[PDB]
């Protein structure tokens, strides 16, 4: 959702 | 972004590119908090462009060259806080919509998806590692925006040392706060305006400030000063409106 990234 | 390093735009999806018909122009930056509305800052709205002058490109890590899964939109209309002060820049908030043929706008990709906002009760610790992006100069002396999006880490300051006569006698109400560099030192710099100041909040990154303003770009000691989302919070929603 919200935030989420490609980490 | 002054100090900083170049980014992906998959590591900031939230993150807006704003565009003025001139033809275009860099505006600023944005924020991505729903499908139709994305967050801005006040004073880059003072030439009072129409809101069919303006363009939001979401997924761009290059500030003009597309993106293979960029989206843009054209914006439906604009709001900027009633009580923004263009001396002090006090209430610094604006809230872009976008135009669209439904009640969805922009759609979740690696590379476009929203920021989380903060918990109204929000309150961090001193010193929190937080960071930011930005297409801006990359020094405050420099005439060109930056050609790919950068990111910079900045540590939140005590509100002890967010005040006038650390800011050099400039005005600073509860309205906002300090970030820097505790140490090429990292900060916003001009043209990264309206973009996201996030924190790691329960392993998601959340929306702790939007970049509005400073002393230079990088200076020792003088922080960066950022509107307080959790002030606005209330605003953010009685403004949400079709």
């Amino acid at each position: 959702t919200c935030g989420l990234r490609q980490y | 972004i002054k100090g900083g390093l170049f980014a992906d735009i998959a590591s900031h999806p939230w993150q807006a590119a704003i565009f003025a018909k001139h033809g275009e122009r860099f505006l600023c930056g944005g924020i991505l908090i729903s499908s139709c509305w994305i967050l801005s800052a006040a004073h880059c709205f003072q030439e009072r462009f129409p809101p069919h002058h303006l363009t939001v490109i979401l997924g761009r890590t290059y500030r003009v060259v597309p993106g293979e899964e960029e989206q843009k939109f054209e914006v439906e209309k604009y709001i900027v806080h009633k009580e923004f002060d263009d001396d002090t820049y006090d209430n610094d908030i604006a809230l872009l919509q976008l135009k669209s043929d439904s009640s969805r706008c922009a759609q979740e990709s690696s590379v476009v998806r929203t920021v989380c906002l903060p918990p109204a009760d929000l309150q961090l610790p001193d010193w929190t590692e937080c960071e930011l992006s930005g297409y801006g100069k990359h020094e405050a002396l420099s005439p060109f925006y930056s050609e790919r999006l950068k990111e910079a880490h900045v540590r939140l300051y005590p509100s002890s040392r967010c005040t006038s006569q650390h800011l050099l006698n400039r005005t600073v109400t509860d309205n906002m706060l300090c970030a820097g560099d505790t140490r090429n030192l990292h900060d916003a710099c001009q043209g990264d305006s309206g973009g996201p100041l996030v924190c790691l909040n329960d392993g998601r990154m959340t929306l702790v400030g939007i970049i509005s303003w400073g002393l230079g770009c990088g200076q020792k000691d003088v922080p960066g000063v950022y509107t307080k989302v959790t002030n606005y919070l209330d605003w953010i929603r009685d403004n949400m409106r079709p």
